[PDB]
């Protein structure tokens, strides 16, 4: 019953930030890692970096260290990733994905387009 | 590090034939992170293949996987016209995620 | 307080429990859990299995719990055969293909796989063993492939100690397979590795 759900975003200018949630419904929020994933237009898919709430771990991707803030709240059931100081290189789209333990099958949101611009 | 290579980069298929897709790793995976998935443009990834062989809810069973160590395939057994897409493997072990590139699957 | 060990896991169960493919009774799969974290409640509260029985604990106890190890057997048998995969138990499969022992502290999780495992022309690749010459210790595994007398003569007679199982889509409930997942524990004289989602805190 895992879904995962997207806000919709857009920045004025680079050298800004964005962050994106990710709320997760379905139930077992814990035990669970979170991970996001980037998509740049005519791009393949790219790991930014993961979560997991309950150990309260964080693992960022070597080319995204710096930047990139990935945290989680569990009181709410969510997620986020924030990229700071934005180049325009970057507008991409964002999805979020899940995996629970006791499992192998993985789980995306909608993934949302990020798109910084004069 | 863990890095899949895709092969062939694109194909060229009749509908209504077989084809496959491989997908190699650098170094040994245990097939039980390996994914596939495929899009069309515009779209989220869908996920087709799981644990390098379960096949997703939804799937039609012209799809299997199969595969071990650092060799692991895609099958579609007749390439029906909703079946030309972009398709890709994942491995989703817990330190590392890594995608593959993609394959264009054409008709033509 | 809560004082545990310092964990940076999640438990790699997925591959036990969500595996396309059993082993099957007579060659039973052992997996061991090891320095990692496992919320039991979620799969415990999941409705999907038939059987959840515990021995030596009780299943709303395990998250206030940290294990020396944790070993995981996994096999497919019929529905029938339920029975027999528990301490105190005798039978074909008790006797001679899975045997608990008798002083046992685990727990033996188990489900309906008609959907997975049954083919429409039989699943002959799910094999018993009925022959064997006496009854297994606790934890073996008999994957020989000798052959088994019938009248009093060397080797009518010579019985091959397999025997599939037609898992069909046409079977009755007591034909059709099962998955069964049974977690053996090791604990409390030790530095265990093995534990619950808990706050340690000082
Ligand atoms: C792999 O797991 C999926 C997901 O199963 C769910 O989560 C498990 C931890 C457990 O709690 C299950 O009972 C849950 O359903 C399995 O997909 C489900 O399969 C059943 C048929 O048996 C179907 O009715 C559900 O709709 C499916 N749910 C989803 C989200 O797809 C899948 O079958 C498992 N694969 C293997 C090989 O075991
Ligand atoms: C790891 O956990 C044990 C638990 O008894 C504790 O004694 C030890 O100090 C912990 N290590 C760290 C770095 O906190």
């Amino acid at each position: 019953q895992v879904q995962l759900v997207q806000s919709g975003a857009e920045v004025k200018k680079p050298g800004s930030s964005v962050k994106v949630s990710c709320k997760a419904s379905g139930g077992t929020f814990s035990s669970s890692a979170i991970s996001w994933v980037r998509q740049a237009p005519g791009q393949g898919l790219e790991w930014m970096g993961g979560i997991i709430p309950i150990l309260d771990i964080t693992n960022y991707a070597q080319k995204f260290q710096g930047r990139v803030t990935i945290t989680a709240d569990k009181s709410t059931s969510t997620a986020f990733m924030e990229l700071s100081s934005l180049r325009s290189e970057d507008t991409a789209v964002y999805y979020c994905a899940l995996r629970n333990q006791w499992d192998l099958l993985v789980y995306w949101g909608q993934g949302t387009l990020v798109t910084v611009s004069s | 590090e863990i890095v899949l290579t895709q092969s062939p980069g694109t194909l060229s298929l009749s509908p209504g034939e077989r084809a496959t897709l491989s997908c190699r790793a650098s170094q040994s995976v245990s097939s039980s992170y390996l994914a596939w998935y495929q899009q069309k443009p515009g779209q989220a990834p869908r996920l087709l293949i799981y644990g390098a062989s379960s096949r997703a809810t939804g799937i039609p069973d012209r799809f299997s996987g199969s595969g071990s160590g650092t060799d692991f395939t895609l099958t579609i057994s007749r390439l029906e016209p909703e079946d030309f897409a972009v398709y890709y493997c994942q491995h989703y072990g817990s330190s590392l995620w890594t995608f593959g590139q993609g394959t264009k699957l054409e008709i033509k | 307080i809560v004082r545990f060990p310092n964990i940076t896991n999640l438990c790699p169960f997925g591959e036990v429990f969500n595996a396309t493919r059993f082993a099957s009774v007579y060659a039973w799969n052992r997996k061991r859990i090891s320095n990692c974290v496992a919320d039991y409640s979620v799969l415990y509260n999941s409705a999907s299995f038939s059987t959840f029985k515990c021995y030596g604990v009780s299943p709303t106890k395990l998250n206030d719990l940290c294990f020396t190890n944790v070993y995981a057997d996994s096999f497919v048998i019929r529905g029938d055969e339920v029975r027999q995969i528990a301490p105190g138990q005798t039978g074909k499969i008790a006797d001679y293909n899975y045997k608990l022992p008798d002083d046992f502290t685990g727990c033996v999780i188990a489900w309906n796989s008609n959907n997975l495992d049954s083919k429409v022309g039989g699943n002959y690749n799910y094999l018993y063993r009925l022959f064997r010459k006496s009854n297994l210790k606790p934890f073996e595994r008999d994957i020989s492939t000798e052959i088994y007398q019938a009248g009093s003569t060397p080797c009518f007679n010579c019985y091959f100690p397999l025997q599939s199982y037609g898992f069909q889509p046409t079977n009755g409930v007591g034909y059709q397979p099962y998955r069964v997942v049974v977690l053996s524990f090791e604990l409390l004289h030790a530095p265990a590795t093995v534990c619950g989602p808990k706050k340690s805190t000082n």
